């Protein structure tokens, strides 16, 4: 199956001119014959040829187009289509060949003088051929050979129009023109089931059942778009079956079964007792019919859903009907909108729907990541070359690539504030000489922080900073190429600082865009890429597989297969994870940057939330940034060859539709960001470990001994009597006791030797130099002993009791351990 | 040597240069001929954006070559 | 060139005392048959016939001979040059045998007196004294000849000395000793004192030297006190007239104002001589200030108190009239006892003058490191699992060999033993079990190794209670040489090739042995002990030299204190160490070291001031070793006062007896750096505070924020569907806000938020309104959320700030604010 | 062969022995003649204490040598 070139009934100029000429000179011209020569009227506008006029012709052309589309899809799925003499299938019809087909179709009915069917068939198609060749001759310049290769080409298609010998199945041209006109009949004819089943019989061999179902479903959408009534279909209808070839009937007679040679019966032949015609329902319940028609047991509603019978009939007599029958551009517009819609409704039929168009609210790890980015932003001193060191925890390259890979960085950006924006300048300071590397290895390294201050940053308030950041992204390829490559995890040889900067800047950039964009979101954007030939070929295969397994249907819903192949072949991630650059003007990616791949992104349901980049005066890039929501897929609906680049490479345009569904959500294990944040919130508690460090200080016994030795020198010869009775009995024993108390750290000894220390008035009894000197040293020893008995006898038992209450869930007793301290 | 810089608005602007010229030079030329302030100019050749300071020969833009220029401004 | 004395003494030789007894029995104690002062007198009711020239006087003369020879020998050992006789000998060369003969002669020197006549009957009285001597020799010819006197011509030599025919008072050592022995006594009688003291000093001084002479006359005044004779003063500034004793004359100062000197030479003046007008006598004050007298007499400018120090003049006179005076004058044994005690004290008082004094006889109180060492010993004892082969590992510290050798070297292990208890004693059995096959080695290399613990269990230990253990330990010490020789060598830091375990056992069991001894010994401390050693000839001779230098540089004095030289020589030559640092074995019976063990060295250790604190070892039945153990105090030295040659051992080597006196002084204290034991104990007691560090480990545990966020989703999905009227308006109204606020509080660590959402959690009664399975499930979940919030609000909002402020208040020493921080915690 | 053990109390004990006699045995002989239980006996020769188990010839005690005997008991 070859790749199409984007040729379409709705955009080719030659085919539209052919339709105008056919309309101008024939259709819409009062019938010169008898039968239904009388015009009819819609909303005040007159249509001369109601049934075989312009809308019918344009529909025939549209049917040929979708028949080729669905034929190609079916050959790509592996179906075996009916072959012609060449061995070709309808799938092998080329764009040029189809243009010739449709041009013939435009004249296929122009040769009618009235609406007579039974007779005048030969004559009317002779007149159609004469019209066709007149048109060819009068535009021979334009037409030949560019459209038609030569005069014999023209006679081939003229021969198909003449239809002398009814060679309906000779070639693709014969099949497409005749069955193109045939499919339109499936409107007027009652009863519906019989006719729909018959026309279905005749199309089915050439394109397959799936394709035929898609053709007739699209057909009813075309009827709606050109204001033609749409019948119902009832598998259980009890009217009699109509044998379409010969307008006959089937019977059963005596024998319970139906009469078989099935035996054809004319309607004029009247037969025996208790013999009756076969009904519609029993015809559709025969096995031969079920095996070739999936209509059994099914029913379809007539009219339009949501429309009252009065409202539907009112819409059918609108002036838009006459606009369709008289205005080529208007009718082609209607058909084009229907055709485009039939490529989207299967896609959304295949996945669960969502009523919320906005991004979800944050999950726990996005909140934690937002906090970690605010803290890094707040203190850039924590950024080293190797790793980030914040509140005693160490985050390396892997952690930040995990944030870029698992967090919605836009949702993260929605949790940052104007202070984080303002701190961009400080972080830049700190990274004044950090070198960024473009992904172009011939580009010089460019310091970051420096350049930011030198060339980018322009003063002002926070909004000005936001614009400056957005400008850095829009303008500095040495920055945005590294940043995008890292965010999408497709970078080579990046420094840690580059990874970190990307991790910090992606959410902050998203915040700047969200806060500053004022535009209502455009619904068509274009994104250009320069891909390798192999990668592009992979994307083409995946897109063609998705498209070939997305089909409309009447009776047999294959949504499950569309779901399966879309998840096998999705390439949404090529536009994900980063602030992706797009333009509303296809010429930005096609002509200015020379991309060989162009994504035409369609967002009719407004799910991409693009945001405006810079200003969009004439001559600007008309740039918007997309940060693809986690649950939106960009599903391909068309792949077209667009010519070649300035460098000679092939260029393709992928048309993608944004689709939001819980089915597209990724599954990520939680905790990657909450954990490190929790490690950061654990207290240093250094006053406690210095309480422990002072709780392990050895007592200064030397001081103690010194005082008792001095007490000894002065406690042996003092001519004054009471100073020595005081010295031996009241001071030396306290130094005894105390020295042993400190030595064994027995708190019982110390707690009561406290009471044995002499008072200041006891010491004041002696006014000598050494007596006061001693009282000061005794006081210091008393402070030592007391603090020691207080620590090991009161405070640390309290802290142990409190702790033991904490491991036992007894919080109130834990506080009681602190407040109800027992005295010594 | 002469080169042409083409715009999105459609016009084709012709410039007189030689390879030892920088791109500072080229956007000054374009300003003299079209009134285009140099900080608004983004010049691209064969898909790559050209940087101030480096010369025309460095990017191998040769005679009769076509550069593309887009206006690129801060928002607000 | 001084031979070692053999222990001969006036106070222990039997021959000399027999001669004194005979002299008294026959002549001295008999009444005077002459005229002048023939009348007997009375002391306390007892009669003395010869008061001035009786028994006490004779015994004193002999005592003077002994001290004159002693000080002569000391003076030649110091390097002094003594006056020689014709043969070339000095008084220092007098032998014990010769001194015995001299003393026997001295005993009869006055027996021939018929009364106290001086000027008239000198020839007759000395002829009668000579006849008394020869009568005694004749009646005892059997015992005395030839063993004491070699023949009759020897005897006639000493009889000739007694006769004193030709006043040849300086012909021989016998002449000098007998005449000046009798002369030295002359002192008590004569006033003025200074003149007499100077003259006798001048006649002894050439023969023994000034140092020696000073020692003689000082000891003399001590003998006077011990025999109840009055002691005069001495005043260099006395203004009495000088008495020229040689001739009982005068020196005169004329009108001109100078002493009358001959053609120079002071010339003698009779006291009966006519005196020129305004001519005057030389006073004593002027005599002692002449240059010739100062060069030969150090009494100038000095003064001495009379009587006894500490005694009132009235009680001094009361003491002089005691009955003990008559005992001295009539009882040979009593008087020799008095003199012996005085003589012995004059060898101690110089020693104690040379060093700082000490008032307390007890061991000092424990220092820091002894207390710590005692604790480490109790801990090793209670938990013997800590003893390895190279070290002890206790409470996270590693004590190696030298730590325990440091304890052995720097601690008073007796003081340490005083800090142990009966349960450490009881723990000896456990220690011995752990050391069952630890092998001890005697210092005798011909002995085989013994296993310590095994021998303890199978041979030494006898059951019973603690006291029995103490006795068993003491018995191990007393009885097992493979143990005590190693232990002693290690304790004294003189061991070769000891194992770590031998050192440790020594360090542990020296204090434990001391405790056993102090706890069990009851005997009163003996004041003479004997310790025997088998020393090499080199080492013994070194000790002999050191002791003789010390003794020769310890002298009594009157005017010239040489204490500084005694201090210098004692500190150069002290060998107290060879008796230190261990539980040294001694006996009260000299025959144990001399005869049982055959020691060639015997220390006669004397402890008159009770400073050694010996303890009884074993039993003291007859035939036992009568053993006591001494652990020498750090500040007590055993100072030598005598060295005697005592004969030969059973193996033929020379045996010597060193007599040592224990002397306590701060000067003998050693200086040791503190901390050798205190340090390791303090590092053992640094507290492991694991309950505190698990309080902080609980303070750093992360809250389950994912649980609160998931719970918000469950409140939401359970909120979408109603159940109770109303239950989901309750969820939207009262629970989802609390979960939001809790999450926001936990996202930050704002305790204000968590503290107020704590009050915002709905009550149990509000939840009692809903009875669904999901309602009760959710109240369980909400309880868990509240517990989470509560633990963070209490720790971060109340407890941890309280501990931070408490810490800050103690780090500013504000203990009152420190407790204030814990008990004055405000509620949220 | 005969040896004499001399005591502190003055007595001289004469024993007829043989060089291969142990010291246990010698103390047993002393017990038989003077009634002194061997557990109280401490025998010394030339300054050295003799140990049970070893023979008289082991200590080189020969004819008419003199040993010394002291009583040695535990306290209490
Ligand atoms: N349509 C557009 O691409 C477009 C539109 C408007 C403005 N711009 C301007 O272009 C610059 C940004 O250019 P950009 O967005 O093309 O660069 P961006 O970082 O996507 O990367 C450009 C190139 O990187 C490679 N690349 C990108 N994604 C890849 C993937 N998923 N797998 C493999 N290769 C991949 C391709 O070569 C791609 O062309 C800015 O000046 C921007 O304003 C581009
Ligand atoms: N030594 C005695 O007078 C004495 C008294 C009573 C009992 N004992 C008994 O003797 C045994 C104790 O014997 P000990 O006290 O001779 O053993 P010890 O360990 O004190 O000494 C044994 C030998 O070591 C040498 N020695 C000791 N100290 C020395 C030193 N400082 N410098 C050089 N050599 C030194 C000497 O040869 C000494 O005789 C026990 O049975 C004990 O009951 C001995
Ligand atoms: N089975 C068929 N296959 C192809 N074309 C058909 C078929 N039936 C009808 N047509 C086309 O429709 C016209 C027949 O209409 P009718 O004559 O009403 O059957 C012919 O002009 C054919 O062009
Ligand atoms: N200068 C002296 N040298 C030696 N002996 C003396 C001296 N003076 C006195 N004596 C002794 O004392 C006795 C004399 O007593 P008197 O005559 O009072 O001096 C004499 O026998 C001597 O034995």
């Amino acid at each position: 199956v070859p790749t199409w070139n984007g040729f379409s009934l709705y955009t080719d100029e030659t085919v539209r001119n052919a339709a105008r000429y056919a309309y101008d000179n024939y259709l819409g011209k009062p019938y010169t014959g008898t039968v239904e020569a009388t015009p009819v009227n819609f909303g005040g506008q007159m249509v001369y040829r109601q049934h075989h006029g312009l809308a019918h012709t344009l529909r025939t052309m549209a049917y040929a187009e979708i028949i080729v589309e669905e034929a190609r899809k079916a050959k790509l799925r592996g179906e075996s289509l009916k072959t012609f003499a060449d061995g070709r299938t309808l799938a092998d019809v080329t764009p040029e060949e189809l243009r010739k087909i449709m041009i013939a179709q435009a004249f296929f009915v122009t040769g009618r003088d009235d609406e007579e069917s039974s007779k005048n068939y030969e004559k009317y198609h002779e007149q159609s051929r004469d019209a066709f060749l007149k048109y060819v001759e009068e535009n021979k310049s334009t037409l030949i050979p560019d459209v038609f290769k030569d005069e014999k080409d023209v006679k081939f298609y003229a021969d198909v129009i003449e239809d002398k010998d009814h060679k309906w199945a000779d070639s693709p041209a014969h099949v497409l023109v005749n069955q193109g006109h045939m499919v339109d009949l499936v409107r007027v004819k009652q009863p519906p089931e019989s006719y729909l089943e018959y026309y279905f019989s005749q199309l089915q061999p050439w394109i397959g059942s799936t394709a035929t179902e898609a053709v007739f479903a699209t057909q009813r959408q075309f009827f709606h778009a050109t204001y033609e009534a749409v019948a119902g279909f009832d598998s259980e209808n009890k009217e009699p079956h109509l044998v379409v070839d010969g307008l006959g009937r089937y019977v059963i007679g005596q024998d319970g079964n139906p009469i078989r040679e099935l035996k054809f019966f004319s309607q004029k032949k009247k037969l025996e007792e208790n013999q009756r015609y076969m009904r519609v329902d029993e015809y559709l319940k025969l096995d031969e019919v079920q095996k070739r028609f999936p209509g059994a047991g099914k029913k379809l509603d007539g009219g339009l859903p949501g429309l009252k019978e009065y409202q539907y009939l009112q819409r059918l007599n609108s002036i838009n009907r006459a606009r369709c029958e008289n205005d080529v551009d208007f009718c082609l517009g209607q058909l084009q909108t229907a055709h485009h819609q039939t490529k989207i409704t299967p896609i959304k039929r295949a996945f669960q729907s969502s009523s919320e168009k906005a991004r979800r609210q944050p999950n726990m790890d996005e909140i934690a990541a937002a906090r970690i980015v605010q803290q890094i932003m707040a203190n850039p001193d924590c950024i080293h070359d190797d790793h980030v060191f914040l509140n005693g925890q160490k985050l390396e390259e892997k952690f930040f690539r995990d944030l870029l890979a698992k967090c919605d960085m836009a949702i993260v950006g929605s949790l940052l504030n104007d202070t984080d924006i303002r701190n961009i300048d400080t972080l830049m300071q700190h990274e004044r000489n950090t070198e960024f590397h473009s992904t172009d290895a011939k580009a010089k390294p460019v310091k970051l922080g420096e350049t930011w201050e030198k060339t980018i940053r322009s003063g002002g308030g926070v909004t000005q900073i936001k614009h400056d950041l957005i400008f850095l992204m829009q303008n500095d390829a040495w920055y945005h190429t590294r940043v995008n490559a890292i965010a999408q995890n497709r970078d080579k040889d990046s420094t840690f600082k580059e990874v970190l900067i990307t991790a910090l800047m992606t959410p902050l950039t998203n915040k700047s865009l969200m806060d500053t964009s004022r535009s209502p979101a455009p619904k068509t954007l274009f994104r250009g890429l320069d891909l390798s030939e192999e990668f592009k070929n992979k994307l083409i295969n995946q897109a063609e597989t998705i498209i070939a397994n997305t089909t409309e249907h009447l009776f047999t819903d294959l949504s499950t297969e569309a779901f399966k192949q879309i998840k096998l072949n999705d390439f949404s991630q090529v536009s994900a994870r980063t602030c992706a650059s797009t333009s509303t003007n296809i010429e930005v990616p096609r002509t200015i940057f020379g991309s060989n791949t162009i994504f035409e992104i369609l967002d009719p349901d407004g799910l991409l939330h693009p945001k405006q980049v810079g200003t969009h005066v004439s001559g600007s890039e008309s740039e918007y940034s997309i940060y693809l929501p986690e649950d939106v897929a960009l599903v391909p609906i068309k792949v077209s060859f667009d010519g070649k680049t300035g460098k000679g490479k092939d260029r393709h345009i992928f048309t993608l539709v944004a689709v939001k569904s819980p089915d597209f959500t990724p599954r990520h294990e939680s905790g990657y960001a909450v954990g490190p944040l929790l490690k950061m919130q654990t207290p240093k508690l250094e006053e406690i470990q210095r309480l422990v460090e002072q709780a392990r200080e050895e007592p200064d016994l030397e001081r103690v001994f010194n005082l008792q030795s001095r007490v000894a020198r002065q406690a042996k010869f003092s001519t004054e009597s009471g100073y020595k009775t005081f010295l031996n009995e009241k001071v030396a024993p306290v130094l005894e006791q105390s020295l042993n108390g400190l030595l064994d750290n027995n708190v019982t000894i110390l707690g009561k030797v406290l009471s044995a220390f002499p008072s200041d008035g006891q010491w004041s009894a002696f006014n000598s130099v050494e007596a006061r000197q001693m009282k000061i040293q005794m006081d210091a020893i008393k402070q030592m002993v007391e603090k020691k008995a207080v620590l090991e006898g009161q405070i640390l038992p309290a802290l142990a009791q409190c702790q033991n209450a904490l491991e036992k869930q007894n919080i109130a007793g834990a506080l009681q351990a602190l407040r109800n301290i027992p005295s010594l | 040597m002469q080169i042409f810089v083409k715009t999105l608005t459609g016009k084709t602007i012709t410039l007189e240069v030689e390879p030892s010229d920088t791109i500072e030079n080229v956007k000054a030329k374009i300003q003299d001929k079209e009134g285009i302030p140099p900080d608004q100019q983004a010049l691209i050749f064969a898909g790559k954006q050209l940087e101030d300071g480096r010369t025309l020969s460095d990017y191998n833009i040769q005679k009769e070559s076509t550069l593309h220029l887009v206006l690129r401004l801060r928002g607000g």
